């Protein structure tokens, strides 16, 4: 099971913004005793016995009184405030010399690019942990939002311009994305991974992954993909010159399938390309139920070969 | 700072100006001319309306 | 049918108050059933219940129904309807007819956001919120959710403007403002916020409308436009709503504390600095909901500052409130338990809130569930305790039946467990990372199952509480002990009725001095004397099928709207109906007699509601040309060069001018007896609007064959802001046409004139508003 909480301490962001909560815990422990323990009070002590019929001493307010309790919420926004400004300013401050990498968000998947590596890859986005990386975030259709709690807080994907968001990776694992930003009847079937690694181990992928290209461990699948599927699908592990589908050059390094939703394995992969819509309602991918089961069987052993060897995601700590 | 104090100071003239003319004293003024009195503090109203909202959203893209 | 005739008719104030509250509150109980739906299919992971678009249509359903059809409806125009003229000491509202429409408007946009289950593409399914530019893409019944929306403006506005002037013109003669129950000053700081704030909403709804409907855009990035203007314009109301929700509950909260602790309120005047505090607060804020979408640093720092200064206000009106229960003797009644179940959720509800406004911690917070916690943590167990506070409290009085207290108390209990049980546990999925909006979620997600599991038996327990909230009102209203005048033993005037009030309200008349805001209190004390009413002096306002006729035929207008491309036959038709029945509704009398019209300010009521009116139209081109500006000084929007020409607009700035010199005169000589001279101006005031129209026409036509406002933004904007000028010429020509009719017929004398102080005032407002235009648009 994952543990996912915004309380994690997993990335800069978090660490930065902790020290907000104590304060925020502090003001509404007091602020609940006096005013709710007031109220407690007032319900206790002045209960009416049903015979009493002689009214209460007539008090219209009590002028200091109302100063008081004027001055001193004002002091406490004042203090949040001032904690909140400061706070902002430093997550917000842009990291000189972080890793660019490039998020695109599309209806119902994300598309990364790594415009110093020269890489690309889809749905799951690898880093290393220690290095500031910066997230250069747009769509290309409607508003989205890049959520990864275990690491920072979102940032929306407009379309027409770029965002940003800044922070470095501590803790190595596993970490679930989500969008957050209605974006249609897929909104909830629109997540990812990011998959934190040593920096020593990130190194490692992203050579391996532009040293070679992807493996062909079934030519017969070769060529039923060619048939099928090359049209919305590269497999160059690089920017094609048009964007349809997610890049599948290093799907069998994928821990995930579909955006992140379900778990990638030969039968969730077959159920997927005989029925996307089956899972994520709305997908603009169509299904494959015609083809043959030799020819599905042999499209999967290909597929699940595109990958590069010495890596496990999925034995990370998941976040 | 200062934008925000600026923006702080349009809401207040808008308050202010909607205060002067909408108070239950000032709408039992009688004459032919409170109508054109008040339609032209509609006028300023809108100018300065307008121009506080604006300057906030240009705030918002100056990065 | 006897009886349907009478409600398809009425424009008593009371009939009116109730139609509104029992429509809200069928609102509450099927968007409630909509959350049960909800709750169902998010009882545990991968559920098959309610999914995709299915469940964002029930979503975006549950929304927008409890927001605009109940919570905001029945506090203000239900209650209020029945009860401010009441508090008032009046015998009925500012402009009872004006006050029928509003409701027909009312159940009119109710219909059209529903019907869309009819369609292709059924309920809309973006989200209350309808982002661009999802939903200006979506198959979904988003054409009816906007037409709604524009519908449900006019019922809103109408609605506002008629508080404000009966406020304003009908208190009882000796109250002054200051002596009005804080309720009333509640639904008075309600009224003008949302008269000036709608305007953000009903352009965000209008410009995603037509774009949809004829591809004009200011928010396609293609032509430099600006997606986020969209939630700039949408906010701009959409935190006001929220005020504007909380007000009048906040004000029942102040009139249930006094009643119920024998005590007079504490702090009066404070409670009333408080109410202005949030009003203009409340409209410096909006930006809280944009975060995330990458506005500069500084931008957000300014709205995070605002909004925690929110606070100290609404801090201060409640422990004026909790004052008020201090050191009185609490009769333990339902209503006041409502009242403490209201106050102790609150505070957790507004701390959450100012979390919500520091940035840093929002970036985490936003669209997740410690925002669904954070709102229905407010406007459930508070706006919506609050609604049933006011239920209770007032229904002996609009029912003239008691309901047993024991049922009553039965359904606080269990809508106040059952809040508990369904949004603690959301908090707490908020900090676990689950964003809000799914319609389901894994189940290798830890805590998520057993809290939404837990989430889901809450809303069950609500569930019960709505059945015991019906039963209790059925038998209350089947076996029910009858009421008395004041059950409660209130010192406000609404308890110096009869129960419920006759047509006329008040049977005696009504001392002239009012000590404080307690008038029972005080004459009780003095042992004043009441002294019947003469029959002679009461005058009740005629009944009149045209606001329903009226209503009903803009509705059929907005259905041809949402349902068909525009623009087609059908706008027409009902359009020219409508028309119709506005010639007639202002060709009716008022009353069947002659009457006296003495209002406090010794403005009409025409009038009064008019000026009134005229700050949602101040509202509505200052945000637009706020965005327009915005636009055009950051680059994005650019003339091109077949711009319509200036010496065309400065022709135009002298016939519309001159109009308002013809249209002054002629009111002049209306007052001094003159009635050919007058009949002359209006008459020529007319001809000269329908030459700036005819000249604005042809400069429409031609700019059209130059340029496109689907290629160009400044184009789309000109379209946008002077083509809406130009609707309101023709209104305000209309409302011009209705006074000469009435000259036409003779209903227009030295006595009444109010239709032609109304159109003429909204003319002077149109001239006022071209000047603007010439120079942003022509000049500029
Ligand atoms: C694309 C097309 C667009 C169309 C859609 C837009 C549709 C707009 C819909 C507007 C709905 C407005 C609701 C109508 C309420 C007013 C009804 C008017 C008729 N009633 C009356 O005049 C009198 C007759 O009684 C009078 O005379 C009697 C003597 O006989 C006396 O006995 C009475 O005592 C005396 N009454 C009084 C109070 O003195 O009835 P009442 O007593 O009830 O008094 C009621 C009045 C008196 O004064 C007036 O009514 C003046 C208002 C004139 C405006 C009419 C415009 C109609 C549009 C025509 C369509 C074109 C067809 C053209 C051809 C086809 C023919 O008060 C107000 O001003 C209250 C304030 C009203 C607000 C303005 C609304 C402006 C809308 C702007 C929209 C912007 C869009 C902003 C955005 C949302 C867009
Ligand atoms: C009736 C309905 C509502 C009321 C009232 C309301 C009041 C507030 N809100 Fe809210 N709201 C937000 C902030 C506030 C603040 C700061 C207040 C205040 O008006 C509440 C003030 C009341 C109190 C504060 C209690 C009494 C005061 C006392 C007792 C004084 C002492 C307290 C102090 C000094 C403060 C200390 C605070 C600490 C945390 C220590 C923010 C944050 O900036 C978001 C963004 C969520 C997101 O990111 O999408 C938001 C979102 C919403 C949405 C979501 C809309 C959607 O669909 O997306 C709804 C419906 C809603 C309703 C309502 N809201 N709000
Ligand atoms: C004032 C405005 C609101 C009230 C009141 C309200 C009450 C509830 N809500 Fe809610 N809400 C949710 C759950 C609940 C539950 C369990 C209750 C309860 O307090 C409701 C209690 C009321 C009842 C349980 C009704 C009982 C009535 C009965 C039993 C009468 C039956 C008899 C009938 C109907 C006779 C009529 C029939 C005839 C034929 C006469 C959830 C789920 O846990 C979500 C998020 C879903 C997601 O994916 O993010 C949510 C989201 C929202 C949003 C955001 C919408 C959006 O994202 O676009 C808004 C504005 C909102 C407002 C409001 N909400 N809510
Ligand atoms: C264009 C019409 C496509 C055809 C032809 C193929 N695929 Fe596709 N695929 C397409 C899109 C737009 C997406 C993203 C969908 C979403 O909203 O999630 C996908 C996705 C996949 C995936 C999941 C990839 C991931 O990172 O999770 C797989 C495994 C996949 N597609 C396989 C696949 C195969 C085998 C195809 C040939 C039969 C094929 N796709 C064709 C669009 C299109
Ligand atoms: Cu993308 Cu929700
Ligand atoms: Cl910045
Ligand atoms: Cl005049
Ligand atoms: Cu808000
Ligand atoms: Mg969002």
């Amino acid at each position: 099971a994952h543990r996912v909480a915004i309380t994690h301490p997993g990335g800069s962001f978090n660490q930065e913004v902790a020290f907000l909560f104590p304060w925020v815990y502090f003001f509404s422990f007091l602020i609940f005793l006096v005013v709710a323990g007031s109220l407690a009070y007032v319900t206790w002590k002045f209960r009416a016995r049903p015979e009493d019929q002689e009214e209460p001493p007539q008090i219209h307010g009590n002028d200091r009184l109302e100063v008081v309790w004027t001055l001193i919420p004002l002091a406490i926004v004042f203090v949040l405030f001032g904690l909140t400004a400061k706070a902002l300013i430093q997550v917000n401050r842009p990291i000189p010399g972080a890793m660019k990498v490039e998020v695109t968000g599309y209806q119902f998947w994300w598309d990364f690019h790594y415009p110093e590596l020269g890489l690309r890859n889809s749905n799951e986005l690898v880093l290393p942990a220690g290095v500031p990386v910066e997230l250069e975030i747009t769509s290309k259709d409607v508003i989205h939002s890049f959520w990864v709690p275990g690491l920072a807080g979102k940032r929306d994907a407009i379309p027409g311009q770029t965002t940003r968001i800044s922070f470095e990776p501590k803790e190595p694992g596993l970490y679930y994305g989500f969008c957050a930003e209605l974006c249609g009847a897929s909104h909830a079937r629109m997540l990812f991974r990011v998959v934190v690694l040593p920096k020593e181990e990130f190194d490692r992928f992203v050579e391996a992954a532009k040293a070679s290209p992807a493996p062909v461990a079934d030519e017969r699948g070769q060529q039923v993909f060619q048939q099928n599927c090359a049209a919305c699908h590269g497999v160059a592990r690089s920017m094609p010159p048009a964007v349809i589908g997610p890049e599948l050059g290093l799907w069998g390094n994928r821990t995930s399938l579909g955006a992140g939703i379900v778990e990638n394995t030969p039968e969730n992969l077959k159920a997927w390309i005989r029925d996307p819509a089956g899972m994520k309602p709305g997908v603009k991918m169509p299904g494959f139920p015609q083809l043959s089961e030799e020819d599905l069987d042999a499209l999967v052993r290909y597929l699940e070969g595109l990958k590069v060897e010495g890596f496990d995601f999925g034995a990370l700590p998941k976040f | 700072m200062v934008y925000i104090a600026l923006f702080a100071l349009g809401a207040a003239l808008v308050t202010l100006f909607f205060y002067l003319i909408l108070n239950p004293r000032v709408l039992t003024t009688e004459g032919e001319t409170f109508d054109l009195r008040f339609v032209l503090f509609m006028l300023l109203l809108i100018l300065l309306a307008a121009g506080t909202v604006a300057l906030m959203l240009l705030i918002g893209k100056a990065h | 049918w006897a009886v349907l005739w009478d409600l398809l008719t009425t424009v008593d104030h009371k009939k009116i108050g109730l139609m509104y509250t029992a429509t809200a509150f069928f609102a509450f109980a099927l968007a409630g059933v909509f959350s049960l739906l909800i709750r169902t299919q998010l009882a545990v992971p991968n559920n098959q219940f309610l999914t995709g678009e299915q469940y964002n249509q029930i979503l975006t359903l549950h929304g927008a129904t409890m927001l605009f059809f109940f919570i905001i409806q029945a506090g203000l125009t239900g209650f209020g309807n029945f009860v401010v003229p009441l508090m008032l000491g009046a015998r009925d509202v500012a402009l009872p007819r004006v006050n029928a429409f509003s409701y027909w408007a009312f159940l009119g946009a109710i219909v059209l956001a529903l019907m869309s289950y009819f369609f292709p593409g059924g309920a809309p399914s973006v989200g209350w919120t309808f982002y661009y530019p999802f939903s200006a893409q979506s198959e979904s019944g988003v054409d009816f959710y906007l037409a709604a929306i524009l519908l449900l403006g006019f019922s809103s506005l109408l609605g506002n403007a008629n508080f404000v002037a009966t406020i304003y013109n009908l208190r009882a003669q000796g109250m002054s403002l200051w002596k009005m129950p804080i309720y009333v000053w509640s639904v008075f700081a309600a009224s003008v916020l949302n008269l000036f704030s709608l305007a953000g909403l009903t352009a965000a709804t209008l410009l995603v409308l037509l774009e949809r409907k004829i591809g004009l855009s200011w928010f396609n990035p293609a032509v430099g436009g600006d997606p986020v203007l969209f939630q700039q314009f949408f906010w701009f109301y959409s935190h006001p709503t929220v005020y504007v929700m909380l007000l009048p509950y906040l004000g029942i909260l102040a009139e249930v504390a006094s009643t119920f602790a024998r005590k007079p309120l504490f702090g009066y005047r404070q409670m009333v600095w408080a109410q202005m505090g949030i009003v203009v607060l409340g409209t410096m804020v909006w930006a809280h909901h944009m975060f995330t979408v990458g506005e500069s640093t500084l931008f957000q720092i300014a709205f995070a500052f605002f909004t925690a200064l929110i606070a100290v206000p609404t801090g201060v009106k409640l422990f004026n409130i909790i004052g008020t229960l201090w050191g009185g003797k609490l009769q333990m009644k339902t209503p006041l338990y409502w009242v403490l179940g209201f106050i102790f959720n609150f505070l957790l509800g507004g701390i959450t809130g100012v979390m919500l406004s520091m940035t840093p911690l929002d970036y985490q917070f936003h669209d997740s569930y410690f925002v669904v916690a954070h709102f229905h943590n407010v406007l459930m167990a508070g706006s919506g305790f609050g609604a049933f506070a006011g239920l209770y409290y007032w229904w002996p009085k609009m029912t003239g039946r008691m309901y047993d207290e024991r049922l009553g108390r039965l359904h606080f209990w269990l809508f106040l467990v059952g809040y508990l049980l369904t949004f603690l546990p959301q908090y707490a999925l908020g900090y676990l990372g689950m964003p809000r909006r799914y319609y389901t979620y894994n189940a290798d997600i830890a805590g998520w199952p057993e809290l939404n599991l837990l989430s889901t038996i809450g809303a069950y327990i609500l569930g019960l509480g709505g059945l015991v909230w019906i039963y209790t009102m059925w038998k209350s209203l089947r076996s029910g002990p009858k009421a008395p005048d004041n059950p409660w033993g209130g010192y406000t005037l609404e308890w110096l009725t009869a129960s419920p009030p006759k047509a006329h309200n008040f049977d005696v008349k009504l001392p002239t001095e009012f000590p404080s805001e307690r008038p029972l209190y005080d004459w009780k004390k003095k042992g004043v004397e009441l002294k019947p009413e003469d029959p002679a002096h009461i005058h009740l306002p005629n009944s009149s099928f045209w606001p329903f006729y009226s209503a009903a035929t803009l509705f059929a207008f907005f259905v041809a709207v949402a349902a068909l491309p525009v623009p087609n036959v059908w706008m027409w038709v009902f359009l020219a109906l409508f028309a119709y029945g506005l010639v007639r509704w202002a060709l009716e009398d008022e009353y069947s007699h002659p009457v006296e019209h003495h209002t406090v300010t010794g403005k009409s009521n025409a009038w009064m509601g008019m000026a009134w009116f005229i700050v949602s139209e101040v509202g509505l081109f200052a945000i637009l040309i706020a965005g327009y500006l915005y636009l055009r000084l950051s680059g994005a929007a650019t003339p091109p060069e077949e711009r319509p020409a200036l010496w065309l607009a400065l022709l135009n700035t002298f016939l519309l001018v001159s109009s308002s010199f013809t249209v002054h005169f002629a009111h002049h000589d209306l007052r001094r007896g003159r009635f050919n001279p007058f009949r002359f101006g209006l008459l020529v005031t007319i001809i000269l609007g329908v030459l700036f129209f005819l000249v604005q026409s042809w400069e429409f036509y031609q700019f059209y064959h130059h340029s496109s406002w689907q290629e160009n933004l400044w184009t789309a904007a000109f379209f946008t802001i002077v083509g809406l000028h130009g609707l309101h010429v023709v209104i305000g020509g209309f409302g011009l046409i209705l006074a000469y009719l009435q000259a036409l017929r003779g209903k227009i004398t030295l006595h009444n004139h109010g239709t032609l102080e109304a159109a003429s005032m909204y003319w002077h407002l149109v001239d006022a508003v071209w000047l603007v235009i010439v120079t942003i648009f022509y000049v500029w």
